[PDB]
Order: structure tokens, then C-alpha cells, then sequence
């Protein structure tokens, strides 16, 4: 009745906590404590670093993460064994090992993204003859930040391979909501 | 025998890596005092004035001081 | 309906006598069929009493029911001692004895109000007496309750 142009997109409650303010989003390990951009911001405006810890862990918990289920009942045992059942020394050495492995896998993913840029240029030549031979740097950063679905990747690759159009990009993939199955999970 | 003793030594080394209290949150279900955990209070029968002296001496010995 | 003890006896009567008719009539020799044809009259009387609807309509039916239940519980009960045998035909001879039994316990569960309340009260009394016996046995032989329980005021 009161149709406001754009079809009303219902805004459901969030099911996952928003990612931390120290995150990178690129499979690279985050910093140890301080996210290193604070030094390029003014003091007493960096108050939102602890205001991320609050409302990421105390005051703005989504109610989909407070659901009690059989899977969460089982998973509490894993988390309890991790936190109060395993010594922090062994947790620290495992944390160092995971940090090194994640740095290595980030370097591997960065090299894979650069090779996908080269493949982007190749597929953009085969499909537009020889004219378009560039590649989309925004799509490169989109692949690096894991913002693309496999369907979007395949559609973009096919689009390059048979019409070119490097700077015509697929839509950004929405975040995956937390799955819920009644009392099971 | 070395395998059995090695299992016991691995458990002891895990406890050594636990070491102290660091890394563990305080727990509202498990306070550090069993009198807190249960409901144990002294009442009218049993408590007497001299008991303060005896309590002082026991607390001095438990803290480790040779004064009374 | 099936929510009262007298209703239980009535339903039972209906079921039994239906099986009786279906085992004798559906399956001085003709008296073996006449006495089983009367089982359907018994079922009709019990379906009448199933809604026992002003009670004064079914009061005289109840009186005739209990009086002829007493008469059947005389005749069939003294039948083996008077010469005739009952064990021969099970599927014929059974349901008349059964409906006479249910009829007599109807004249006991109806005459005195009874109801599920007295059954629950008797079950609770028996369980309560056995409970006090169990507590005494435990406190005297197994473990004193002053030892088992938690002494307060510490
Ligand atoms: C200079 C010192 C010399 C040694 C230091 C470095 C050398 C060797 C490092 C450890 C051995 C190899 C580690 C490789 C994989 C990590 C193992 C693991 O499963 O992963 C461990 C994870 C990672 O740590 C935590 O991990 C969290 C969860 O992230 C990850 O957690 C999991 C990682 O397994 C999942 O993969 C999940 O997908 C991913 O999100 C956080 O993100 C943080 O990274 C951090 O808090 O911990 C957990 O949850 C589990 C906690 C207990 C597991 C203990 C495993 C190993 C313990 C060795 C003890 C021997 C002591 C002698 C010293 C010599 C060492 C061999
Ligand atoms: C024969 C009949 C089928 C037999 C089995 C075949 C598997 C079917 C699953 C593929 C469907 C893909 C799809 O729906 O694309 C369509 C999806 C839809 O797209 C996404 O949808 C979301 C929901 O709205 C949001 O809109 C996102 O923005 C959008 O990107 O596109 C994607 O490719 C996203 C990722 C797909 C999810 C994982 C694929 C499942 C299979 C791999 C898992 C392996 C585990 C094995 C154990
Ligand atoms: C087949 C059965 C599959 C079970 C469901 C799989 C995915 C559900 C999910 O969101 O995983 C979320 C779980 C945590 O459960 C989450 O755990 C949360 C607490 S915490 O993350 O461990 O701090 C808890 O709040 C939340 O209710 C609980 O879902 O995160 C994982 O690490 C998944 C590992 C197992 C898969």
C-alpha cells in the first residue's frame, strides 16, 4: 500500500557477531594486541577498540548465539577443555604454530590471487579478441577478502571468456547466517 | 614399566605446565573456599570467647608465624 | 464413560458378553443358544447403565440388573455341585460366569459409591503404610537417618 519504490527488504536480526575491529578479513593473522592502525588515528578517538570488545562480547550479543542446543551443549565441553582444561603454555605454543601456519597460507592465497589476476587477463583476451587485456583490481581485492561466492567466480570467469567486460563484476556475496535446527543446533 | 612411568610423568608435566592460577577465570560455581561453596556458619552452640584465642593461634600457625 | 469404576465394570460386561454372543450364537440343546442370546440383553442393560440422563430412569434397571446378577451368581455357582458340568464348553460357558461376576462386583461398586477416589485413597494408604515400614526398617537396620541426613547448625 505504502510501497516505497525499492521493494521492502526485511532486516532480520544478526545471527553472527560482527567481525572484530582488529580483523583483516584476508585469512592473514591479526595483530597480537593492537591493530596497528590506531597509531595513524588521533588519541581519545581510539576509544572504539575497547568499545569493540564491549558489544562484541558483553553488551550486543546476538540472541542466535545465546541459543541452547545439543550441539552447543557438546561444544561447551570442547571450549571448557580448551580454556580451563588445557594449560595456557601449551595453548600459547599452539597459538604460535597456528599463527605461523596462517601466515604461510595467507602468502599462498596471495600468490593464488595474483595468478587468478593473470588468468583474468587471459580470459579477458580470449573473448574480446585482443583489445581488453587488463584485469579488475577491485575483483582482485574481492578474491583476497573472500567476498566472492564460487558461483560468482564461475560467472565472472565465463563472462570474461565470452564477452570480455573486465569491469562488470558479480554482486558481493552476503555473509552466511548461522544455521539453526530447533533443539539440535 | 618405562611406558607406564612415562604416562604418569606426562600427566605430571601437564600439571607443571598448568603451574598456578594464571590463564583461568574466576568461577561463580567454584569459589576458592568450601565454606563459600556450601552453607557453613557457626551458630549459638559451640562458639565461646576463648575460641577467638584458639582461632588466633591456629591462624598464626597456618599463616606460618611462631607468635602464639 | 470409561472414567469411573462402575463404567469399567459396564464396559467390561459389554465386551465380554459381545464376545460371548459372537462365540456361541454366531458360531434341550437350544438352551445353549437361549442363554447366550440373553447375553445381548445383558449388554443392552449395561449400555443403558453406561449413561447412569436422569438417574431415576436407570435406577430400576440397576435394581433388576443386580437382582438377576445375584440369581445368576446363585444358579451358575451351584451348577457344578448340583450335577451339571461347566468346564466342557469354554467359549460358551465362560461369558455367563464372567458377566455374573462383573454384575456382582457392580452391585458392590454401585451400592457403595466407591469411585476412583476410594481406589486412589486405598492405594495411597497401602503405599504409605509400606513407606513407614520401609523408613523404620532403614532407620533400625540399614543406616540411622541421623547418620544419613545432613546435620545442620554447624
Ligand atoms: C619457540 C617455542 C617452540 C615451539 C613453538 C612453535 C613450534 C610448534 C607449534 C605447535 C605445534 C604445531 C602447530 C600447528 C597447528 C596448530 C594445532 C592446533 O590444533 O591449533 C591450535 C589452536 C590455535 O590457538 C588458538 O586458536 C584459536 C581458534 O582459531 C583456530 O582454531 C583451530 C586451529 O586448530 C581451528 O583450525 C579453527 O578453524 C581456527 O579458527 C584462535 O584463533 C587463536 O589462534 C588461538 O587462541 O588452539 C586450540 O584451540 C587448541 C589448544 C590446545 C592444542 C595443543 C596442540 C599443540 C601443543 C604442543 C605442546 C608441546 C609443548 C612443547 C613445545 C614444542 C611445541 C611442539
Ligand atoms: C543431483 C542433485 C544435487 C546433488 C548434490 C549436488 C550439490 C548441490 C550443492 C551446490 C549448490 C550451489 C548453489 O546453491 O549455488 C547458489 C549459491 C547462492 O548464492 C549465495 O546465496 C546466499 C543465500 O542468499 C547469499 O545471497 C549470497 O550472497 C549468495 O552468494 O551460490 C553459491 O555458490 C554460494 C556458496 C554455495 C554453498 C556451498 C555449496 C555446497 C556444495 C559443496 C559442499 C561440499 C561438502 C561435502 C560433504
Ligand atoms: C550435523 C550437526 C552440525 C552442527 C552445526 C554446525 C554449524 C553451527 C555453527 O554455527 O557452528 C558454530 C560453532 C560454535 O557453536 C556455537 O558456540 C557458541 C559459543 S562459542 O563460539 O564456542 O564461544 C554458542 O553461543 C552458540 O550457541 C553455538 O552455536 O563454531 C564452530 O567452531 C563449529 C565447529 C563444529 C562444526
Amino acid at each position: 500500500f505504502i510501497s516505497p519504490m525499492t521493494p521492502y527488504v526485511p532486516e532480520e536480526e544478526p545471527t553472527r557477531t560482527p567481525p572484530s575491529i582488529k580483523d583483516t578479513g584476508t585469512l592473514r593473522p591479526a595483530s597480537e594486541w593492537y591493530p596497528q592502525w590506531m597509531q595513524y588515528r588521533r588519541r581519545e578517538d581510539n576509544y572504539v577498540f575497547w568499545q569493540d570488545k564491549f558489544m562484541r562480547c558483553s553488551t550486543d550479543i546476538p540472541w542466535a548465539e545465546k541459543r541452547w542446543t545439543l550441539f552447543s551443549t557438546v561444544w561447551y565441553l570442547v571450549q571448557q577443555l580448551r580454556f580451563v582444561g588445557t594449560p595456557p603454555a601449551l595453548r600459547y605454543v599452539a597459538f604460535l604454530g597456528w599463527r605461523a601456519l596462517m601466515f604461510q597460507v595467507y602468502a599462498a592465497h596471495k600468490a593464488l590471487v595474483l595468478w587468478q589476476c593473470k588468468l583474468d587477463a587471459g580470459l579477458a583476451r580470449i573473448g574480446s579478441g585482443g583489445a581488453t587485456a587488463t584485469f579488475s583490481k577491485t575483483m582482485a581485492l574481492r578474491r583476497l577478502h573472500w567476498r566472492n561466492s564460487p558461483l560468482a567466480e564461475a560467472l565472472y570467469a565465463l563472462n570474461l571468456y565470452k564477452t570480455g567486460r573486465v569491469h562488470l563484476l558479480p554482486p558481493v556475496a552476503k555473509p552466511i547466517p548461522r544455521p539453526t535446527f530447533f533443539w539440535l543446533f | 614399566a618405562a611406558v607406564a612411568a612415562g604416562w604418569h610423568l606426562a600427566s605430571f608435566a601437564l600439571n607443571l605446565a598448568f603451574w598456578g592460577v594464571e590463564g583461568m577465570p574466576p568461577d561463580r560455581y567454584w569459589p576458592t573456599s568450601p565454606r563459600i561453596r556450601l552453607q557453613i556458619r557457626p551458630g549459638r552452640y559451640g562458639n565461646m570467647d576463648g575460641g577467638q584465642r584458639v582461632y588466633m593461634d591456629y591462624l598464626a600457625r597456618s599463616e606460618g608465624v611462631p607468635l602464639n | 464413560s470409561v472414567s469411573t469404576v462402575a463404567g469399567l465394570l459396564l464396559t467390561t460386561t459389554i465386551v465380554v458378553s459381545l464376545y460371548g454372543l459372537f462365540a456361541a450364537v454366531f458360531a434341550a440343546a437350544g438352551l445353549r443358544r437361549l442363554a447366550a442370546g440373553g447375553l445381548l440383553l445383558t449388554a443392552a442393560a449395561s449400555h443403558g447403565l453406561f449413561d447412569f440422563p436422569n438417574p431415576t430412569i436407570y435406577s430400576l434397571l440397576n435394581l433388576g440388573f443386580v437382582a438377576a446378577a445375584v440369581l445368576q451368581s446363585y444358579f451358575l455357582y451351584i451348577a457344578p455341585a448340583w450335577g451339571v458340568n461347566v468346564n466342557w464348553d469354554t467359549a460358551l460357558w465362560g461369558p455367563m460366569y464372567g458377566t455374573a461376576f462383573l454384575g456382582l462386583v457392580y452391585g458392590l461398586v454401585a451400592l457403595t459409591k466407591f469411585d476412583w477416589s476410594s481406589v486412589v485413597d486405598a492405594v495411597l494408604r497401602v503405599a504409605c503404610w509400606f513407606a513407614e515400614l520401609t523408613m523404620w526398617f532403614w532407620d533400625t537396620f540399614v543406616w540411622k537417618f541421623s547418620w544419613s541426613e545432613k546435620t545442620r547448625r554447624a
